[PDB]
């Protein structure tokens, strides 16, 4: 086998390849193909923001935030496909339901990231990250803060456990493509989380693109460290626990910012 | 720049493609929460954008609107719509 | 502009309104209670009326660049209110056999009325957007109220895809005169190429719909059958008396409908909709299907006295007036329609044939009926006349002599069938606020009797208004 | 933005005419998110900025999740199909396109009649939207949230649960 | 550079391909999907109105315009789960009576 951690994954890549793939019968294609992509490709593009550094930045388009947003709305219709490509009741209602909860930790992770923008006063990418001079966005949004990793770890992460048997209907090439596409997922998040939330490029001792690349890691390893700590809550209890307790926390961590920045 | 990896990605796409053929109910009505509840913070994404320059005009106004929002979930938490749901 | 304390008097009916709406909400979700929601509600619209008082302190002045405050919308504003507090004080009676969640009745008059004083105050075309759909979206979901039966869920699906179809059409006319226009604001608007005459056709369209016009009026037989008798009071009343302001509004200020390439149009309309109202509305044995009938053709009469708006200043108050004739007839009519529902009863079994006797089941009842049916038609001793007095002075003093023929002709067509139905009350027979809904609508009887015998008190009410 | 102009236009336009023509409700609803992002690119053609990601968010990322949820509730695949194609005849198709043509070609005349004046590619961002929202526009974006609470009570009242 | 006429003719084909579509299908979901498609055609000459001027006059309500759409889907969707719920066609013609 591999002799470094991290390559042991691309062992399992290899376990993966040369498995054919049987088209069932009495079901869609132009799903079965693309459904995969919207898991994949849309986080994919969710890292064609993220400033790595100033001369490394993928795009300098001109609304940073709103982009990543959009891909986080673009991923419940995967979700959806697999279900209705499945064609199983089983598989049906699993589906419905796990869209359920995504369509229900997707509302908290906008107005989350609202405060942070707020007291940068722009959305672009550039700016926020020249905002983080001295200061990072952690210490005041700590409401938005914890309310975002929640928001981050309940689309397509498996948190809170509960996932049904929508992905078993794929077990090709595409599982390791939605494989590929949550370990994509994971990274971005962690990725928006520090370069959003905390300060990329930093170096205060130590080249800044190091600096921050560090802090990824953190986060990425961090959300496997709690991934394998919290045990699973009832699907019943997650939307209870949901918009009671979350969007009003939102709300009023983006008036106490509006009080302080005013 | 973006035109330039956004090309980038759809040919690696169009080349994993290559390789692959190569190789060879009820209750929903939460998610229509949702659906009312983005376009209702919709409007506070454009007010954070230029939080500074509207002022305290913008910030009374802001309040209002989201304490009809917040009014609003009350209703649906307090009605028994906004539960456990299939 | 920023916000002064003239703009926040200027602005109390959309506040006192708004802040009935989050109380009569938080209430819902406290006690789930009907008496305490009705009486939440009625104090409301009652504070609005009150209230109305206050921005009469105030002048004539703006708030905003949408919207634009004189006396013409104070007077308005009244009329939609008293058609809310009309509603609600028709839908207890109607509203206490029904089965279950019977408090969400008052929560959408209450956006109506939000709705319909926010198209009484319009100076830009976006206030004009934001006070028909938010009226719309009661009537999208009142008509509905009660989808028990069979039909009520029938009618509210016709006019939900109708009128968001209408919406959907004053919209892409409202940005097709933009193009040329630099602004949407009213005034500014017009400052006669093809393409802003071409956008004004397509409001035309979207404002029709609404206000019943004759290639347009295929909804107005299906829903009042359908909808509930509340319902029906709001539906007749007040969201054309509301939507009617805005758009006499639009063509007063801006200077393309001075020209006369819209005014044949509507003169057109105008005319087809008292024939294709007056008609077709001679068959029917519904007294729902033969109100809704009506009104067609009197907002047919409304439109003859617009078109002549631009000629003579008169024009004004006979609009002014008409509408407040119409607000009382309609509601005594459709409120004894309702009466006659003390019950829930599932389907109201209300009918022409079904209406016969009535003066010894209930003396008093058909009285009212017969007056305000009376009242419809053209008969002197009631307001109507009057109102209809002065759309003829109007075409008169204008020269549209083929509008104001059919006025008259509509009018001896239309006597008709209003006719039979103040005789069909009088052949051989076949709790406390049902107390206070008989006052509301005999209250009504006296008002248009003495405004029809005596006259003058209400135009000066209506010549203190017009500015 | 001129090439990429034509080419979204053309996406939209064409897309729009396979969601009027086919059947597969799923497939009409597939070819109208990519009319949704083909609009996107017209609005990011022309530099409207704060409405080619508003758009991608809420129209082709919140409503027609709405629409997609409704679709595969009803379980109506496998049924009404035959008679369905049935109805729509080519010659049945023609009838009120010609009534639809007299108006769309109308209109093209209206717009060939003016000059031609082309604009620039100006950029729109959504630093002044928000402050002209919340400037003059203060009065709409509060009646604005009624609208969509008026459809918040509606939608609780016509999705009335029950029993089953 | 992108004239008037060319950006305008998008928005009118779309509602026109809107339009027709809602009238010629027969069943309640693709009315409503017709809806949509003339709902966003309107605001699509809106923005193309507003961005000739240059100025945020077609932003400033085409979040209105999504607002009404959304607020119209919404209600639309929840009038199609009752009549299915109380008749399995979902026809128009199913909720067709009082005839004339």
């Amino acid at each position: 086998v591999g002799w470094g951690g991290s390559l042991q994954l691309v062992a399992d890549m290899i376990k993966m390849f040369f498995k054919e793939d049987w088209i069932p019968k009495f079901s869609d294609r132009v799903i079965f193909t693309l459904a995969p992509m919207i898991a994949f490709t849309s986080l994919l593009l969710a890292f064609a923001i993220v400033p790595v550094s100033p001369g490394w930045v993928v795009a300098d388009l001109n609304i940073g935030i709103l982009f990543f947003l959009m891909m986080a709305g673009l991923a419940v219709y995967a979700v959806l496909f697999a279900g209705w490509s499945s064609n199983n009741k089983y598989s049906l209602l699993g589906a419905m339901r796990a869209s359920a909860q995504t369509l229900s930790y997707e509302v908290f992770l906008g107005l989350s990231l609202m405060g942070v923008v707020a007291q940068a006063g722009s959305f672009n990418m550039t700016d926020i990250v020249n905002s983080q001079a001295h200061v990072w966005n952690v210490i005041p949004q700590f409401f938005g803060f914890i309310t975002f990793a929640i928001a981050g770890v309940a689309v397509c992460h498996r948190h809170p456990f509960d996932q049904d048997g929508y992905h078993i209907e794929y077990s090709g090439m595409k599982f390791g493509l939605f494989f590929v596409g949550e370990y994509i997922g994971i990274v971005t998040i962690s990725a928006l989380m520090v370069t959003l939330f905390f300060g990329g490029w930093q170096g205060p001792l130590l080249p800044p693109f190091i600096w921050f690349a560090l802090k990824t890691a953190f986060f990425m390893m961090m959300f496997i460290l709690i991934r394998a700590s919290l045990p699973r809550p009832r699907y019943d209890q997650v939307m209870s626990f949901g918009w009671k307790i979350c969007l009003p926390l939102t709300l009023i961590n983006l008036l106490v910012t509006a009080a302080v920045i005013l | 720049a973006f035109a330039i990896f956004l090309i980038v990605a759809i040919g690696l796409c169009c080349l994993m493609l290559v390789g692959g053929w190569f190789l060879g109910a009820k209750f929903y009505l939460v998610a229509m929460f949702f659906v009312i509840f983005d376009v209702e913070a919709l409007y506070l994404f454009a007010w954070s954008t230029s939080i500074r320059e509207s002022g305290w005009v913008g910030f009374v106004e802001a309040a209002i609107f989201i304490f009809v929002l917040l009014a609003g979930l009350v209703y649906l938490v307090r009605i028994g719509a906004l539960d456990w749901t299939p | 502009m920023t916000i002064t304390p003239q703009n926040l008097i200027a602005l109390l009916p959309l506040l006192i309104v708004g802040l009935t709406v989050v109380v009569v909400m938080l209430s819902i979700a406290w006690r789930r209670n009907h008496f305490l929601n009705a009486t939440l509600s009625v104090i409301g619209l009652n504070a609005a009326l009150v209230s109305l008082w206050f921005v009469g302190q105030a002048g004539a002045m703006d708030v905003t660049p949408l919207m634009r405050v004189d006396g013409f919308a104070m007077l308005y504003t009244g009329l939609v209110l008293l058609a809310s507090l009309a509603t609600c004080t028709f839908a207890y009676p109607w509203l206490e056999g029904y089965n279950d969640n019977k408090d969400e009745f008052y929560l959408l008059v209450l956006i109506a009325a939000l709705g319909g004083i926010l198209l009484a105050n319009a100076n830009h075309l976006a206030s004009l957007f934001l006070g028909i759909e938010l009226i719309s979206l009661p009537l999208f979901g009142l008509v509905g109220y009660a989808f028990r039966q069979k039909r009520s869920l029938e009618a509210s699906i016709k006019y939900t895809i109708l009128s968001a179809a209408a919406s959907s059409f004053l919209l892409f006319g409202m940005a097709l005169v933009y193009a040329q226009s630099g602004d949407l604001s009213f005034v500014a608007l017009g400052k006669n190429e093809p393409l802003l005459l071409a956008g004004f056709g397509l409001m035309i369209v979207g404002l029709g719909f609404k206000l019943s016009l004759v290639p347009f009026h295929l909804w107005t037989p299906d829903v009042y059958q359908g909808a509930p008798a509340p319902v029906s009071t709001f539906l007749a009343t007040a969201s054309k008396i509301a939507i009617f302001g805005v758009v006499m509004r639009l063509f007063l200020y801006a200077p393309v409908g001075d020209s006369e390439a819209i005014r044949v149009v509507l003169a057109i309309i105008a005319f087809a909709s008292i024939i294709f109202g007056n008609l077709m509305a001679l068959s029917q044995t519904n007294i729902k299907r033969l109100l809704g009938y009506s009104s067609i053709s009197h907002l047919g009469y409304l439109l003859v006295a617009l078109i002549a708006l631009q000629t003579g200043e008169m024009s004004m108050e006979a609009v002014g007036v008409y509408l407040a004739g119409y607000l009382f007839s309609s509601l005594g009519a459709f409120g004894v329609v309702s009466l006659m529902s003390s019950p829930y009863r599932g389907p109201d079994a209300d009918s022409l044939f079904s209406y016969r006797g009535l003066f010894w089941h209930r003396p008093i009842l058909a009285a009212v009926m017969t007056v305000m049916m009376l009242s419809l038609a053209g008969i002197p001793m009631t307001l109507g006349f009057i109102g209809k007095f002065y759309v003829l002075a109007v075409g008169v003093q204008a020269h549209l002599w083929w509008l104001v023929g059919a006025v008259v002709v509509g009018s001896a067509i239309g006597l008709y069938y209003y006719l039979r139905v103040a005789v069909s009350l009088y052949l051989h027979a076949p709790n406390w606020q049902y107390s206070a809904g008989g006052i509301v609508v005999l209250i009504s009887a006296l008002l248009v009797l003495v405004l029809g015998v005596w006259p003058q008190p209400l135009i000066s009410i209506v010549r203190l208004a017009m500015p | 933005m001129e090439f990429a102009f034509y080419i979204c236009g053309l996406i939209a336009i064409l897309a729009t005419l396979r969601v009027i023509t086919h059947t597969n409700p799923v497939h009409a609803l597939l070819y109208l998110i990519i009319s949704l992002l083909a609009i996107s690119g017209v609005f990011f053609s022309l530099g409207a900025y704060f409405a080619g990601a508003l758009e991608i968010i809420v129209y082709a990322g919140a409503i027609m999740v709405l629409f997609v949820f409704v679709v595969m509730m009803l379980n109506l695949g496998g049924s009404e199909i035959e008679q369905e194609r049935q109805w729509l005849k080519p010659q049945v198709w023609i009838g009120p396109a010609i009534l639809s043509a007299i108006m769309l070609v109308v209109i093209v005349y209206a717009i060939l009649g003016v000059n031609d004046q082309g604009i620039d590619g100006t950029p729109i961002s959504a630093k002044a939207v928000g402050i002209t929202l919340f400037g003059p526009y203060v009065l709409a974006v509060e009646l604005a949230s009624m609208l969509l609470l008026a459809g918040l009570v509606v939608a609780f009242h016509v999705g009335r649960e029950e029993r089953a | 550079m992108i004239p008037l006429q060319h950006g305008l003719i998008l928005a009118a084909i779309l509602f026109v391909l809107g339009l027709t579509g809602l009238v010629i299908r027969r069943n309640l979901l693709f009315m409503l999907i017709g809806l949509e498609i003339m709902i966003n055609a309107s605001a699509l000459a809106f923005v193309v109105a507003g961005s000739y001027w240059g100025q945020t006059d077609g932003q400033v309500m085409y979040i209105l315009a999504i607002s009404l759409a959304a607020a119209e889907a919404s209600i639309g969707l929840a009038l199609l789960l009752q009549l299915h719920r109380r008749r399995q066609n979902l026809n128009i013609d199913s909720v067709s009576e009082m005839r004339g």
